């Protein structure tokens, strides 16, 4: 749940 | 080149020998610095430290492998990750150092 994530390229 | 101090963890570029180190208790930026990110590395973790790596940015999705001592990249290619898979951490994009 409380895992880090990334953003898709912007 | 210079060995990790006891409370520090390092990765070292195989191509250049340049070291990227963090004290215990710190993590990288979203990505490692441009001068090292995604280059092949060895681990040199200090005597009291453990290096956490991800093959992705931002220590993300439990794609995290644990490394102590001196580890060569050939041994980093199929490593049990927090997410249950065997991942390749030899070209990491993010890092955290903790106490062993
Ligand atoms: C994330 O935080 C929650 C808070 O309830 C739990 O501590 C959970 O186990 C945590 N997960 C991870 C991957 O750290
Ligand atoms: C993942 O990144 C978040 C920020 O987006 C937090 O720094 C979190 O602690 C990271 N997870 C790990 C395991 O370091
Ligand atoms: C990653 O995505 C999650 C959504 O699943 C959160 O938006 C989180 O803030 C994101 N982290 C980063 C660093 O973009
Ligand atoms: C964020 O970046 C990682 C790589 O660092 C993965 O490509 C992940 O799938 C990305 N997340 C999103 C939401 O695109
Ligand atoms: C963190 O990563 C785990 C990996 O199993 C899940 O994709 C989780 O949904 C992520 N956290 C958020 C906030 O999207």
């Amino acid at each position: 749940p409380t895992t880090s994530t990334t953003s898709a390229p912007k | 080149a210079l060995p990790a101090k006891e409370n520090e963890g390092c990765i070292v570029s195989v191509n250049s020998g340049k070291r990227y180190c963090l004290p215990v208790g710190q993590r990288s930026g979203y990505s490692l610095p441009d001068w090292i990110v995604g280059q092949e590395v060895y681990v040199d973790s200090g005597a009291k430290a453990k290096v956490l790596l991800s093959d992705w940015d931002n220590l993300s999705y439990n794609r995290i492998g644990e490394f102590v001592g001196n580890v060569n990249p050939a041994d980093m290619k199929k490593v049990k990750a927090w997410n249950g898979q065997y991942l390749d951490f030899s070209k990491p994009r993010s890092m955290r150092v903790v106490y062993k």
